């Protein structure tokens, strides 16, 4: 039933409404120590600069499969999951 | 078309995922747009379904996750031939020097096996230097490998700017100098020196320099490797001079570890043997030519025993070992000659006299060393005087090692001495026989043939 | 790779399914969830940081047409360690599993041609007295043959094609 | 609000909500036993997940226990109030006199000047 039964995937999934995230965002998904891991941000090149909320920066030096390593420039215990 | 994606970027470490069919094989070539920049990856391993990892020939910024990959199905290849004769080059082949296109008529792969074992051809075809200790403690042979080993700043670079002075010149063949991980400034400097002593015709250079990422250091002995290969294949008799085989190893070290591998004993890679062998065993003068090679080996912390140099000492058929004390004391080139050794100094194949004397001038050095800690507890007033006699020759042999060179005029403000062989043998077989017993130690300091040694004793 | 951490589960799976009869209904209800597996939304919310209870349910819920005891609990707890990705190499466990209970060995032929169907039987049977399984022989017309057969059994192999003999020849040379 | 989950030796893993994970330097509070136990948050996991430092005794605690998530920084006492008297880690009276009568706590993590 493969092409209906992936239809029928499709269409329950679109009416759930779980989306994906645009490409250049993304979602922090722990902290700790001055080092996040973001969740997402395809389209982050290795040693780009990502806006936090805030006027803070990070800097990507690692770009994992499904993960992004990146540093917090300046205190870093404002942050949280989800921003 | 375009067949692959990016899929990790961990520093240096690129991995890319291929369709399960028509993945690249070990040591191909990639391509990928860093931008505006054509990125070079190489393969090194095939791990898991359908994805491979790879390392930068260039830097690793400005990269993301699903680029596309171009996978070109060959090894990385070099120009080689007459084309390549007073051009500078990266590790890929591509001029550095603003003069153009190389121009070349044929490019070979960099990554290639050694010569069969029934294709080596053996020499004793004796070269001789202006340097006095080396042709005296060291003496090696056309088609042979020199090393010159030496912690930092004893002098690695100014004797092989010495031999190169020396031996090039009278050399009609064409050169090779492969500067792995050499200083910018210096190879500018070296490429200036040539140009203006018109020597640089029939040189042709290949700098990696330290600057550059890991994988241009690593790669680009190969690259030297290559072009001196064709050379000797074309019949030629070839000079190759490596700046330091130590930073080939170095640079395999940085990368180890993203490649996946469980480390050696003193952190180094697990496969620093296999590494070393494979590169230095390419390094051989066959039936066809023969290619003559110098190499600077680079000694961490100034010990010996360290993995790195302690396995490239036995790929070597003349090792100079630098020390840091002889520097620190002055006296230059600083070579141990307790240490120091070659397998050409055989009575059969140098002459015999010659052997006879070197001979005598280690065991008296020896004997001083002994002494040496003696001395300075218990002084100089309890030695016999056979003893006393043998600590002053000992110290007119250990001065009339010293010798001005020609590129070390710069520094000492003096001019440089070629010695021929004989004159040295004559010299030191002579303050031996104590022919020259009177004379003070300072005779002998810095000077030439011991006719020199006369003239300046005669000042003095 | 996935197949070790698919081991676990795909035996609880067949250990399972004997215990109850519907080891056919458990194989298609497998080939579902590896077919949902793929698709590039479901893996993103794979990829996608939820906690594992709200993540059970956004995947349970997602696929409510199974069985209480057999899709709402092995998608939960292969979910809490991750191991959804192993679902298509659970699904090729389980049959493999299944085809050792009923002694069953999925026999392929390879030839330039087809094969007289008096060939194949024969095959079959001597396949059959080779091994001690039913087989059930699958062919593949493949031109570098050219001539002869090749028959691989799962690890095991028998050589008959013309091209082999004809290399092998060149290295007895 | 939050759990215990994992609890190894000296740090204590709390799962809350996804939607009012503690920060960075929060404190929360647990009842271990009889005692009222003190945790630090000092890394956010994923999940809602915090690894804690418990400040005090980290015997008894159990997992599943529930704790209470105080929405500011360990807080101490300062200035006149506590100037003939010992003080705990936590800015509790040690000797054996009564309250510290302070005017003002400030949070014991703050900036250099
Ligand atoms: N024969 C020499 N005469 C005068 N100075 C020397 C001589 N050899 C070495 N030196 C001094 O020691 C320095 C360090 O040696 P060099 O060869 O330049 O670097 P390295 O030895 O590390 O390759 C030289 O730059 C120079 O200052
Ligand atoms: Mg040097």
């Amino acid at each position: 039933n493969s092409t209906e039964i992936s239809e029928l995937i499709k269409q329950r999934i679109a009416q759930f409404n779980v989306v994906s995230e645009a490409h250049n965002e993304g979602t922090i998904v722990s902290v700790s120590d001055g080092v996040i891991r973001i969740h997402g941000l395809a389209d982050a090149m290795q040693g780009e600069m990502i806006s936090l909320p805030g006027n803070r920066y990070a800097i990507a030096l690692n770009l994992e499969r499904d993960s992004v390593g990146a540093v917090v420039m300046g205190p870093y215990a404002d942050l949280a999951e989800g921003m | 078309m375009a067949t692959g994606k990016i899929v990790q970027v961990i520093g240096a470490v690129v991995d890319v995922e291929f369709p399960q069919d028509a993945v690249p094989r070990v040591y191909d070539a990639l391509e990928v747009q860093n931008g505006n920049e054509r990125l070079v990856l190489e393969v090194q391993q095939q791990l898991g379904g359908g994805i491979v990892r790879t390392i930068a020939m260039g830097s690793s910024d400005g990269l993301r996750r699903g680029l596309d990959v171009k996978d070109l199905e060959h090894p990385i290849e070099v120009p080689v031939g007459k084309a390549t004769l007073g051009r500078i080059m990266n590790v890929l082949g591509e001029p550095v020097d603003m003069k153009g296109e190389i121009g070349e008529e044929e490019r070979w792969a960099i990554h290639r096996a050694a010569p069969s074992y029934e294709e080596l051809s053996n020499s004793q075809e004796l070269l001789e230097t202006g340097i006095k200790v080396i042709d005296l403690m060291a003496p090696f042979a056309k088609g042979g490998k020199v090393g010159l080993f030496g912690g930092a700043g004893v002098g690695k670079t100014v004797n092989m700017m010495e031999l190169i002075r020396n031996i090039a010149i009278e050399h009609s063949g064409y050169s090779v100098f492969a500067g792995v991980g050499e200083r910018t400034r210096e190879g500018n400097d070296f490429y200036h020196e040539m140009t203006d002593s018109n020597v640089i015709d029939k040189v042709s250079l290949v700098y990696g320099q330290m600057n550059e990422p890991p994988g241009n250091r690593l790669r680009v002995a190969l690259t030297g490797l290559t072009m001196a290969e064709k050379f000797r294949d074309e019949g030629r008799d070839v000079l190759l001079f490596v700046d330091n085989i130590y930073r080939y190893t170095l640079a395999g070290t940085e990368v180890s570890a993203l490649l996946g591998r469980m480390p050696s004993a003193v952190g180094y890679q697990p496969t620093l043997a296999e590494e070393m062998g494979v590169l230095q065993e390419r390094i051989t003068s066959t039936k066809t030519g023969s290619i003559t090679s110098v190499q600077a080996v680079y000694v961490p912390a100034d010990d010996l025993t360290d993995p790195s140099p302690a396995t490239t000492f036995a790929h070597l058929d003349a090792t100079v070992v630098l020390s840091r004390q002889i520097a620190s004391l002055g006296i230059y080139p600083a070579v141990d000659p307790l240490d120091s050794t070659s397998r050409q100094l055989d009575p059969l194949v140098v002459g015999q006299e010659h052997y006879d004397t070197a001979r005598g001038v280690q065991s008296i050095l020896q004997r001083y060393q002994e002494l040496k800690d003696i001395i300075a507890i218990l002084g100089m007033d309890e030695l016999s005087e056979e003893d006393k006699l043998v600590v002053a020759r000992a110290r007119k042999i250990q001065r009339f090692l010293s010798q001005p060179f020609f590129v070390a005029e710069v520094f000492t403000g003096s001019p440089g001495k070629y010695v021929s062989l004989k004159d040295t043998i004559r010299g030191f077989k002579g303050i031996m026989e104590g022919e020259y017993d009177h004379l003070p130690e300072q005779a002998f300091y810095m000077v030439g043939s011991i006719e020199e040694a006369v003239e300046k004793a005669k000042k003095l | 790779e996935f197949i070790t951490v698919a081991r676990p589960y795909a035996k609880a799976a067949f250990d399972f399914a004997v215990e109850h009869q519907s080891v056919e209904r458990w194989q298609d209800m497998l080939a579902f969830a590896a077919e949902v597996t793929k698709n590039e939304q479901m893996a993103e919310l794979l990829s996608g940081a939820l906690a594992p209870e709200t993540l059970a349910e956004s995947f349970i819920a997602v696929a409510g047409e199974q069985l209480d005891e057999n899709g709402q609990n092995l998608i939960r707890v292969m979910a809490e360690n991750g191991r959804l990705n192993a679902l298509p190499d659970v699904l090729e466990q389980f049959i493999h599993l299944r085809a050792v209970s009923e002694a069953t060995a999925e026999v392929d032929v390879i030839s330039a041609a087809a094969l007289s169907e008096q060939q194949l039987a024969k095959i079959s049977a001597a396949m059959e007295k080779r091994l001690s399984r039913k087989v059930k022989l699958n062919a593949k017309i493949d031109k570098s043959v050219m001539a002869g057969v090749i028959i691989r059994a799962g690890d095991m192999v028998i050589d008959g094609s013309v091209r082999g003999r004809l290399e092998r020849l060149a290295d007895v040379l």
